[PDB]
RNA sequence: CGCGAAGAACCUUACCUGGUCUUGACAUCCACGGAAGUUUUCAGAGAUGAGAAUGUGCCUUCGGGAACCGUGAGACAGGUGCUGCAUGGCUGUCGUCAGCUCGUGUUGUGAAAUGUUGGGUUAAGUCCCGCAACGAGCGCAACCCUUAUCCUUUGUUGCCAGCGGUCCGGCCGGGAACUCAAAGGAGACUGCCAGUGAUAAACUGGAGGAAGGUGGGGAUGACGUCAAGUCAUCAUGGCCCUUACGACCAGGGCUACACACGUGCUACAAUGGCGCAUACAAAGAGAAGCGACCUCGCGAGAGCAAGCGGACCUCAUAAAGUGCGUCGUAGUCCGGAUUGGAGUCUGCAACUCGACUCCAUGAAGUCGGAAUCGCUAGUAAUCGUGGAUCAGAAUGCCACGGUG
């Protein structure tokens, strides 16, 4: 994509994987059962003050080479066209063109 | 002493065992009426035992796995028509004349790209 | 609707602001760019102004509104008729 | 097709009786591949007819199909600057193929409560030369004599 | 007993890699249980080709992970040691498993 | 665009792969960037070299980069520098103990990447493409390669309407699967655009 | 025209209104003070300013450099901004149609022709025979993957024909037979008997075979054409911008609606609704994941915690069908649209805008005008299940089987 979007993604992943201690120790208190009903109201006001980008929902898988956001594949890591250009040259192992 | 067959219809694999006897029909430890619904399936499961005159003389043990309700009927038909060729072998010319030795090489045909079924196109405008 | 057992949603920057603004009383219209808060019962009788996409629109909030969220009195895109 | 002259394919016999005539007739009653309910409806109505006529179960069918086989029919040519119909004779297979199709096209137009009854009525009527089957047969069979000047 | 998995992508490279294990166990001792052919997962993928607008043009690729498995019944000390002496060519994965 | 890339229709029939490692789904993602980051730096660095084909290979968390090249003395140089200096950066990028080789490409008039890079350097230095293609076909034909097609495309000779050209010789059946077809392309970035080059070299039919 | 988009609430996002920044959000070079640092208050919608607890892995002729960091001058950065009629690469089409051409030779003043035409034949410029033609190349066929029967080899997590225990569950001693899982092979060639043939090329029947004439499907798309399609995947030649066409943030927007067209799903019912019992599949997927057993809930689902990098464990129950009821041609116990009340889950957050379950509501529609669409055998027609993209979200897309 543009040259800023990949910088935005490598700025987002750092925060979202840095604050991974607190957002499994706020959702525990929120989505528990026997906990305090007046601490379950402060552990829901902390969750809107941990910074907004620090969230493992707020990032689309960019391509590992171009930066194209659509048409991903998870297993290779490359987009719809840059999997074709490698698999029709030979750089991805065992990836023969299928027919049956 | 017993004789053996193996047949394959659409997506089934029958397995038939023949002994001389009175006529018992056992399929997955079930009697022949307990398994099958329709009288054409009870026809086609019996058909080559009627074709030669060998209903009464022999009992048989049958196991079948995987397929549909016609698959586990044509499979047993091909199984018995194999397994009777290891009984007297001059049954073969008349089973071949009757058209029971040929395994049907039909099978489900795959779905290609841009075809909403195996051969159905989508619709068309101008 | 939300799951109930998380409780209702409200931003901190509007919750603390509204508990200050009740205890300072002024009906100078309180503006906000947070149109996703469940209106609370101690917000009865206030003049807030929610963003709509262009500007604030003023909302005087009564007893009747307190179930809903602050968006449903800011209609978003203008429409007049063809 | 243009080139390959091809063969009329085989068929299973009927389950119950033993006639390869009924193999087409259980097939033409069918929608969406469910041949079992087609095997059931027909073997109910071919007992209700076999009771209402007082004839045998196999023999109440052929002598009601006799009244709906045609003998000649028309096709269309336009050789010169003019559409002609042409009365051609009909083939011994397409004879029965038309006969068993008109009856089932008629028997989805009655007002009864069941398909068995809708086919038992439609076979008794065409066993007594009345009904929406033999009236269609009269139309087809009369468009030959209305066009025997064409050949 | 001691079982070893073998995973690969190519069945002219899994068979030498398993014959060089059967002819290691049967050269330090005995009682191997052969290779047993497990199922073969074929991970298909289907992508478009054209860079902008052609939904009716596709390439279809597959990846066919070949499995094998080999048991070892009565292990000596040199029987277990001359196996962990052995490495294999790239493409083949192993995972030793006592029982 | 109507023809399949004639390497990748033969990727199991004759031609073998250019990376032979193995990992499961959790590492197959990362290996296709730790492969491309070590092909990109080498294709940058040894650009002056005659490099044709880099084959990577991972036995037991350790890389093994084979370079195919035809000027091995301008990648090694004095007694002990260039490949052993490349070891410490390939090990940094791949994060494993690096291991580099060198493979001599005998007869560099036939290795299909090398004729392509020869022509795409010639069209950087502005020679007549009509002479360059015929020189390439002549040198690859008398060396013993049973057939060759060369094709250039786009902005040829500085023109303002683009077109292609192509020269055959011998026999080049792309529909016959079991041939030894060698195919590669290249892209000269001149002062007028990008002038693409495709080659095709038939070294012989190959049984199996 | 269910097309890029294999999945827009924020993100994506390119657009809008606001608030803000200008060697920059993103790099190398420095001018160069100064180790990075989990934490933490005020103000702000947030952007980010104001504020609180710190240093030694190198190690230095200590007028300076190493992964990390602030400020100002710069050189370049940056553009999803125009040009697909300047281009590369990649694709759709005529078309899976059997055609497109060259080398010598001869004839023609010459453009060009002969070959490639003609009589037979094939799915085919396929093959034979004749000919100022002789030979060859890309194509039209074959090599390749899958499906169809047999023979070896290796037998667990797969299997149980004959053995003995058996909780009548291949479960448990066992067995290598068999289905099956996969490696290597055997097999089909117009090869064989007859007949029409121009003695040849073939073709028509039938014998053996599991398969008959290309056994059934796929993969492969010649020379080229419409200046076909994208500069918005990426790279690019020139051009335009540089307190903006660059860059960060919150909230809106792509989802509006008087209407028209294209593609699909569900129906208009008895071959069918509803309620109870009852059998038979295939192909896939899974560690921030698939999550069985057990309990609470009318139900979506929360509760507890085994099992599994998987022929072991899960998702997982197949539905059409078969049997016994009920129903009786009605806007119907048909059909589920639209609206109200109450809830569950992922998620910072379901108001514009999420799927799902329960209680209500029960519209339009009785087979559809001119005109048009798909299909030649496991095919069309109906029935269910899985996957990719994905935190949640497809009636489309891609796959496999069941009836036929
Ligand atoms: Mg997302
Ligand atoms: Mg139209
Ligand atoms: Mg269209
Ligand atoms: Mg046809
Ligand atoms: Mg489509
Ligand atoms: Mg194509
Ligand atoms: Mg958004
Ligand atoms: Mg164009
Ligand atoms: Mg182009
Ligand atoms: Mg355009
Ligand atoms: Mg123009
Ligand atoms: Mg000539
Ligand atoms: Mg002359
Ligand atoms: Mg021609
Ligand atoms: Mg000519
Ligand atoms: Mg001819
Ligand atoms: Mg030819
Ligand atoms: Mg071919
Ligand atoms: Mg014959
Ligand atoms: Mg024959
Ligand atoms: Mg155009
Ligand atoms: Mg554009
Ligand atoms: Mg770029
Ligand atoms: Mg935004
Ligand atoms: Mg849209
Ligand atoms: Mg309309
Ligand atoms: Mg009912
Ligand atoms: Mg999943
Ligand atoms: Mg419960
Ligand atoms: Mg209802
Ligand atoms: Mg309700
Ligand atoms: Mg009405
Ligand atoms: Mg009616
Ligand atoms: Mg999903
Ligand atoms: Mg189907």
């Amino acid at each position: 994509a543009k040259q800023s979007m990949k910088a935005r993604e490598v700025k987002r992943v750092a925060l979202a994987d840095k604050y991974f201690a607190k957002r499994a120790e706020l959702k525990a208190i929120i989505s528990d059962v026997n906990a305090s009903d007046e601490d379950r109201w402060n552990a829901v006001l902390k969750l809107q003050t941990l910074p907004r980008d620090s969230s493992p929902s707020r990032q689309r898988n960019r391509c590992r080479q171009t930066g194209r956001p659509h048409g991903f594949l998870r297993k290779f890591g490359l987009s719809r066209i840059k999997v074709r250009e490698a698999a029709m040259r030979g750089e991805i192992p065992g990836l023969k063109k299928a027919s049956w | 002493n017993q004789y053996y067959g193996t047949g394959r219809r659409k997506s089934s694999a029958a397995r038939v065992f023949i002994k001389p006897g009175n006529g018992k029909i056992v399929i997955n430890q079930r009697s022949l009426e307990q398994y099958f619904g329709r009288e054409t399936a009870r026809m086609v499961v019996r058909q080559p035992l009627e074709l030669v005159d060998m209903v009464e003389k022999l009992d048989l043990y049958i196991t079948v796995k995987g397929g549909g309700i016609s698959g586990q009927a044509g499979a047993i038909r091909h199984g018995i028509t194999r397994a009777l060729m290891e009984y007297d072998e001059s049954l073969r010319s008349e089973l071949r004349k009757a058209g029971f030795v040929t395994r049907d090489a039909r099978q489900v045909e795959r779905k290609k790209v841009g075809l909403r079924k195996a051969r159905r196109r989508p619709q068309f405008s101008k | 609707p939300r799951s109930l057992k998380k409780g209702p949603f409200i931003d901190l920057h509007l919750l603390k602001k509204v508990e200050k603004a009740v205890e300072s009383g002024d009906k100078k219209p309180l503006r906000t760019w947070s149109r996703r808060s469940t209106i609370f019962p101690n917000m009865i009788g206030l003049t807030i102004a929610v963003h709509n996409g262009r500007q604030h629109v003023p909302v005087f909030v009564t007893d009747e509104m307190v179930g809903h969220k602050l968006g449903e009195f800011a209609p978003t895109r203008t429409y007049r008729g063809h | 097709p243009r080139r390959r002259v091809i063969g009329q394919r085989k068929i299973l016999p009927d389950p119950k009786f033993g006639s390869e005539l009924l193999a087409k007739f259980v097939n033409i009653l069918m929608v969406d591949g469910k041949k079992s309910t087609a095997e059931s409806i027909v073997y109910s109505a071919l007992e209700t007819l076999a009771q209402r006529s007082g004839k045998s179960e196999l023999e109440a069918f052929e002598v009601a199909l006799e009244n709906v086989r045609p003998t000649v029919e028309v096709k269309s040519r336009r050789v010169g600057g003019s559409t002609y119909q042409v009365p051609v004779e009909v083939r011994p297979v397409r004879r029965n193929a038309l006969a068993m199709r008109w009856i089932v096209e008629a028997a989805r137009k009655r007002g009864d409560k069941s398909m068995a009854l809708r086919l038992a009525n439609e076979l008794s009527d065409a066993a007594e030369n009345k009904g929406t089957a033999v009236k269609k047969r009269e139309d087809v069979h009369r468009m030959a004599e209305a066009n025997k000047a064409f050949a | 007993r001691i079982r070893i998995r073998l995973k690969a992508f190519d069945h002219r490279l899994i068979d030498q890699a398993t014959a060089e294990i059967v002819e290691t166990a049967k050269r330090t001792g005995a009682q191997v249980r052969g290779p047993i052919p497990l199922p073969t997962r074929k991970e298909r993928f289907t992508v478009l080709i054209s860079p902008h607008v052609n939904k009716d043009a596709r390439d279809q690729y597959e990846i066919r992970t070949h499995l094998r498995l080999v048991d070892i019944v009565e292990p000596t000390e040199k029987t277990v040691d001359a196996l962990m002496r052995l490495d294999l060519a790239a493409g083949v994965d192993v995972q030793i498993s006592l029982g | 665009g109507q023809k399949v890339h004639p390497n990748g229709i033969r990727l199991g029939i004759v031609k073998p792969w250019n990376s032979t490692w193995f990992a499961n789904t959790k590492e197959f993602a990362d290996n296709l960037d730790s492969d491309f980051k070590v092909r990109q730096y080498l294709t940058k660095e040894l650009a002056k070299a005659s490099v044709s084909r880099i084959v990577i290979e991972r036995p037991a968390k350790s890389i093994r980069v084979t370079i195919h090249t035809a000027r091995p003395g301008i990648v090694i140089g004095k007694k002990g520098e260039d490949v052993e200096k490349l070891r410490k950066v390939v090990a940094d990028i791949a994060g494993v103990p690096a291991q580099i080789n060198i493979a001599e490409v005998r007869k560099p008039e036939l290795d299909a990447k090398l004729v392509a890079d020869s022509i795409t350097s010639q069209l950087e230095r502005r020679v007549m493409f009509r002479r360059a293609m015929k020189r390439a076909v002549q040198n690859a034909m008398r060396l013993g390669a049973k057939g060759i097609k060369v094709e250039v495309s786009g902005r040829l000779g500085g023109a303002e309407i683009a077109r292609t050209e192509w020269y055959r010789e011998g026999r080049v059946p792309l529909h016959t699967l079991r041939a030894d077809i060698d195919y590669n392309t290249s892209e000269a970035h001149t002062t007028y655009g990008v002038i693409g080059v495709k080659v095709w070299i038939f070294k012989g039919e190959i049984l199996g």
